[PDB]
């Protein structure tokens, strides 16, 4: 279509560097705005890298509020990409095995399995996430 | 459906109870190809409706189906043209009327209340036929507020939280029943873009700020005024932008 | 002024249910002026919610005693608050299976109450009750008797789906007493009232 | 019962209706409520399915105009 | 206008617009009406096709005076103009005599209007059915006024829809030593019979009339009768 | 069908057909073209002969139903007649009343009202004659209103009525009317009107021209006879 | 015709409890069904 691409290849380096600088609230509105670009364009990678990052961001800083929030608020956003919504479960199920905190991991555990439910292209990770909560 | 003389030629009832001419005054409201939405909010009145300009040779600026039956008192025609006129006239005689026997402002419930009055005689005399429009009433009044009131040809006219009238009503209706069962007490911005996104969502046109005329009445301001085309386009801006 | 109370008695829920129980209780003794056009609506709220409450704590003299207390009080209110005033909260105690001894005595008490208003179809839903209070409690000869007059007031009127469920307790009461062949005609009477109307699944099952 | 619905779905919603509907048109609004979490990719049919589903069965134009009662 | 009878009589003998007048009747949204011992209750289907519709907006209950309230079965543009001319006629009476018009001579008067469109030029006969309750010399009074003109003193009556049932309904749960509350309740249940889905205090119209007058039941005062009947 | 006999029934479809023929009316008779320019308005009306028996000037389609407004008219000429004197007596008694000349969006508006109270009863037709009012004034501007049997009446910037409507429709769109003026119009008029007649079909025609602007002081008058005919040469020359 | 079809319709109720013979507890729910039900 009107695929981003090096667009977002812009954007995403001066983003990693301004989280680590401390300004986060701030850059997850731009991507939130870059978001929401790419996801009405309808460019799969794109969207997919967005989602990706920001939920790093929020595991770097240790906002587990952050977090939690927004892998909520982007998968419930309009027409949501399906691709781009199972990379970010499948990014975030990685954090979950770091995670080695049991309230802050249980927390993720429930937000990120209630993101997953009902839905076929998730339906892999939420096994997992399920297998994962069972064992705690 | 059974007939017996001239039941379907005149107001006079049907073996079953029904007044067939009245029914197919209904049918010309569609006759004009238009579709009109009226949203009321907390503390404002909007009536949306399309403009269809066929030809550049046409005026645009005449083209309108909002008239403003008072200065606190618009309303938004659809129907036959003609007749929608007639019902505009009307209707600002009994509001002028009004406030000349009474010495104030019409209430909203009883200028439509004496309009489905004089539309009705024409449902019980067989000399008339009825006006085949329908027409939707927004003002605010002093202490219910914000009113939106439907005048059918038949003279039926209820009090409407969100109406729509045209050849697009029943869908209107079920996508404006959806946004109240939400129930949200919308503000100014948010009943024009319901309103506005009702007329679109149903025609599914993407408005142009030259295919619509919206008017609304606050309680701010209570006097109706017709949107400018760049003020409508601040709300299909808005709309799109979201 | 009270109105914000029950929003402290409303957030107290999440808290201890007694604690909240204080709350409600005040706005209950509290009395009342001329008209009070929003005390009242408060403390008629008030009541049913304390009465509500009270169905889960199990509290005999605050829930009994109530309905004792508030005698005066109905008399103020309109009577269609009122009757369903009595109604609820005599509904919550009889709900509550905790049996308390007093339970035949406020029941004719309200029926009392129904007859002083005149209120006909009030009454014959608490005879109704007390003819099943009678039968629990074992006043076996008393719920036959009321019973038998609640039987020809009902048959009049056809109120069918309550004359089934009094035909029940009549053919509990006769088979308790050992008296086959009574509690089978009024089995019998039950059923052929039952296959006239539409049974509702409780209704149905308590039949069947 | 043979379709995997969400605890949100409140049946009783679309039974106190009052149109006249029939065996096949339930039948059918179940499973339209089914082929729209099909499109979603989803396999839980959640509120917003059987409202959109009801919707679209149903499409009883109104047929009747408010004046005669 | 028109200056000729559109209704006029069948071989049969029958003036046939009446009775479809009277078909449109028994198509009209269930009228409930009661004369208990202390009172007349007014009840109704007020039931919209859609929530848009506000329900306060237009009133089936309206008064006529003090003491005189109608409630009709069939068409609803119909029974305003009749309301109109309810209250036109009740002034009437006021002004000459400066007494409340009793509740017989308004429905004789009104009956006498409702006439007319059956024989008057170029005019169909109202297709509604008035319910008129009231209160004079201390005794309750119910009548109805059919699209013909015909005025029946009740003491429980149903119109509408399922009108034949609810009268039924009513000869098996009606007495004259009813009271005003036991005739809401009855009313209600007359109601409920030929009701569809469920009765909230908003979908009902209950008007009542007593020594105080005719006062429409606000929808709280109707929510607290509702409660009982379940 | 019974149907279309008054004008009190509607069609079950909701259209009364009694109107609907007084329209095709209109459309039988000859082209009456109006454009509203930017410093006033032209008429021109295709006027066929329909005998060499008749004099120059009879059945005139151009009326002026006030000193400020013309009136192009197309369909029965007796209707056509009969509404132009309900638009002078419109005129007279709003001057009589508010005293200054009427605005010609309300005598556009209270004679169409007149149009349409005559298509609701079976006791009158519905008139057979589609009209357009023209006006021109140093406040209100150049307007063109027309207003057909129905009672509808919208403003225009170039309107035609009669048979060749939708031809000279296509005509007028060509021009850039809200730019040139009245001196430009006429001759475009003329040219339209004559590239809309068929010679073929009914012939013999004579151009009637009048205009209203800010060159004849807000007064609506028939073009003079020297810009009469130098249009028509230019008319007729463009038809090579 | 309808009392007719109570005897058919009491005969049906003996054979919902399985018995050969038709009681008065029949006719008499027969009755119901037959005349309030229908």
């Amino acid at each position: 279509e009107v695929d981003y691409s090096a667009t977002v290849d812009q954007r995403l380096p001066e983003c990693a560097k301004l989280a680590k600088e401390g300004r986060l609230q701030e850059v997850i509105e731009t991507l939130l705005s870059l978001e929401k670009q790419t996801r009405t364009a309808s460019d799969m990678v794109s969207t997919s890298r967005i989602l990706v990052a920001v939920v790093k961001m929020c595991y770097e800083a240790k906002e587990w509020d952050l977090l939690n929030e927004n892998i909520m608020l982007l998968s419930k956003r309009r027409s949501q990409l399906k691709q781009a919504v199972a990379k970010m479960v499948q990014q975030c199920c990685t954090y979950v095995e770091e995670i080695t905190d049991l309230p802050i991991k249980l927390r993720l555990i429930d937000t990120l399995r209630m993101v997953t439910e009902g839905k076929i292209y998730v339906e892999i990770e939420r096994a997992r996430l399920t297998k994962t909560l069972a064992t705690i | 459906g059974s007939s017996a003389g001239f039941d379907r030629h005149i107001t006079i009832f049907s073996p079953e109870g029904r007044l067939y001419q009245v029914e197919y005054a209904f049918k010309a409201i569609n006759q004009g190809g238009l579709t009109s939405v009226a949203v009321r909010g907390k503390d404002c009145a909007v009536i949306v409706t399309q403009k269809k300009v066929p030809d550049k040779l046409l005026d645009s600026s005449t083209v309108t189906h909002l008239f403003k039956i008072t200065e606190n008192i618009g309303c938004v025609m659809t129907g036959m043209t003609a007749d929608s006129r007639s019902q505009v006239q009307r209707a600002r005689y009994e509001a002028a009327n009004w406030k000349y026997k009474y010495g104030y402002e019409i209430p909203v419930d009883m200028l439509c209340k004496r309009i489905a009055d004089i539309s009705q005689v024409y449902t019980q005399n067989a000399e008339m036929r009825p006006l085949g429009c329908c027409m939707i009433l927004i003002g605010i009044d002093e202490e219910q507020g914000p009113q939106v009131y439907k005048c059918d040809p038949a003279g039926y006219y209820c009090g409407f939280k969100a109406t729509a009238a045209g050849v697009k009503q029943t869908e209107s209706t079920s996508f404006l029943e959806k946004k109240v069962k939400k129930k949200f007490d919308w503000t100014f911005e948010q009943t024009v873009e319901t309103a506005i996104t009702c007329l679109s969502t149903v025609l599914s046109i993407d408005f142009k700020p030259s295919e619509i005329e919206v008017g609304v009445v606050t309680v701010e301001n209570p006097k109706f005024r017709i949107l400018t085309e760049a003020e409508i386009d601040a709300h299909l801006v808005a709309l799109a932008e979201r | 002024a009270a109105v914000v109370e029950f929003q402290r008695a409303q957030s107290l829920l999440s808290t201890d249910r007694e604690a909240s129980i204080d709350i409600l209780h005040s706005i209950v003794k509290r009395d009342i002026q001329e008209n009070d056009e929003e005390a009242v609506q408060v403390k008629e709220q008030s009541i049913l919610e304390l009465g509500s409450l009270l169905a889960k704590t199990g509290q005999a003299a605050e829930l009994g005693g109530l309905l004792k207390y508030v005698r005066p009080f109905l008399n103020s209110i309109s009577k269609a608050k009122a009757a369903r005033l009595v109604r609820s909260l005599l509904d919550l105690f009889l709900d509550m299976e905790a049996a308390t001894g007093q339970e035949v005595e406020l029941c004719l008490e309200c029926i009392e109450w129904a007859k002083s208003e005149k209120r006909t179809f009030l009454r014959q839903a608490l005879e109704a009750r007390l003819v099943s209070l009678y039968f629990d409690t074992k006043r076996y000869q008393e719920a036959l008797h009321l019973g038998s007059q609640l039987l020809r007031e009902l048959k009049k009127m056809d109120d069918k789906a309550l004359l089934v469920e009094v035909q029940l307790l009549e053919s509990k009461t006769y088979h308790a007493l050992s008296n086959l062949p009574k509690a089978r005609a009024a089995l019998t009477s039950a059923r052929t009232t039952a296959n006239a109307i539409y049974c509702p699944p409780k209704l149905q099952a308590t039949l069947d | 019962s043979k379709m995997n619905l969400s605890e949100e779905v409140d049946l009783e919603d679309y039974v106190a209706r009052p149109d006249k509907i029939s065996g096949a048109d339930i039948n059918s609004i179940c499973q339209e409520s089914g082929m729209l979490a099909v499109r979603e990719n989803r396999y839980i049919v959640l509120a917003k399915d059987f409202e959109k589903a009801y919707k679209t069965v149903i499409k009883k134009d109104e047929q009747e105009h408010e004046f005669y009662k | 206008g028109y200056s000729f009878s559109l209704t006029t009589f069948s071989p049969s003998g029958k003036l046939v617009q009446i009775e479809y007048a009277l078909a449109a009747v028994a198509g009209g949204a269930p009228s409930v009406g009661i004369k208990a011992a202390n009172g007349v209750v007014l009840a109704t289907e007020k039931k919209q096709k859609s929530i848009l519709y506000d329900e306060r907006s237009v009133h089936k209950v309206e008064p006529i005076t003090k003491h005189i309230g109608l409630v009709y079965s069939g068409m609803g543009p119909d029974y305003r103009v009749l309301v109109h001319r309810a209250r036109k006629l009740a002034q009437q009476y006021y002004l000459v005599y400066q007494e409340p018009i009793p509740t017989a001579q308004l429905v004789q008067r009104v009956a006498s209007v409702m006439q007319e469109y059956t024989q008057s030029g170029g005019v169909r006969p109202f297709g509604v059915s008035l319910l008129i309750c009231g209160w004079n010399e201390g005794r309750p009074y119910l009548f109805q006024s059919d699209p013909s003109g015909a005025y029946f003193a009740w003491k429980a009556t149903a119109m509408g829809k399922n009108y034949v049932n609810g009268k039924t309904f009513l000869e098996k749960r009606y007495n004259e030593d009813l009271e005003l509350e036991d005739a809401i309740h009855t009313a209600i249940l007359t109601l409920k019979e030929s009701f569809e889905g469920q009765m909230t205090e908003d979908n009902i119209e209950v008007g009542i009339c007593n020594e105080a007058g005719f006062r429409r039941l606000t929808p709280t005062e109707v929510k607290d009768y509702l409660a009982a009947i379940a | 069908t019974g149907y279309d006999l008054s004008a009190s029934t509607f069609s079950p479809d909701g259209r009364v057909f009694q109107v609907e023929y007084a329209m095709k009316a209109v459309e039988n008779s000859s082209t009456a073209i109006g454009i509203r320019c930017k410093d006033g308005v032209v008429f021109g009306v295709e006027k066929l002969v329909l005998s060499k028996l008749y004099e120059e000037g009879s059945n005139k389609r151009l009326f002026n139903v006030d000193r400020h407004v013309g009136m192009a008219v197309a369909g029965l000429l007796a209707d056509a007649r009969s509404l132009a004197d309900i638009a002078r007596e419109e005129a007279s008694n709003f001057r009589s009343n508010f005293g200054y000349n009427i605005p010609l969006k309300h005598l556009a508006d209270r004679v169409a009202m007149y149009v349409h109270a005559y298509t609701l009863y079976s006791a009158v037709r519905p008139f057979g004659c589609s009209f357009m009012l023209g006006s021109y004034s140093v406040n209100d501007g150049a307007q063109l209103y027309m207003i057909d049997p129905s009672g509808v009446s919208y403003g225009y910037w170039g309107c035609a009525i009669g048979k060749a409507r939708q031809a000279a429709k296509t005509e007028i769109e060509k021009l850039q009317m809200k730019e040139m003026t009245c001196r430009d119009i006429v001759k475009e008029v003329a040219k339209i009107i004559y590239i809309v007649h068929d010679e073929v079909k009914d012939k013999a025609f004579e151009l009637e021209l009048s205009w209203v602007g800010e060159l004849t002081n807000g007064r609506h008058e028939i073009v003079p006879k020297d810009i009469r005919e130098e249009a028509e040469k230019y008319a007729k020359e463009s038809l090579k | 015709a309808e009392v007719k079809g109570v005897c058919t319709e009491a005969g049906m109720y003996a054979l919902r409890e399985r018995r050969v013979h038709v009681t008065q507890e029949d006719f008499e729910m027969a009755v119901a069904k037959v005349m309030q039900k229908d």
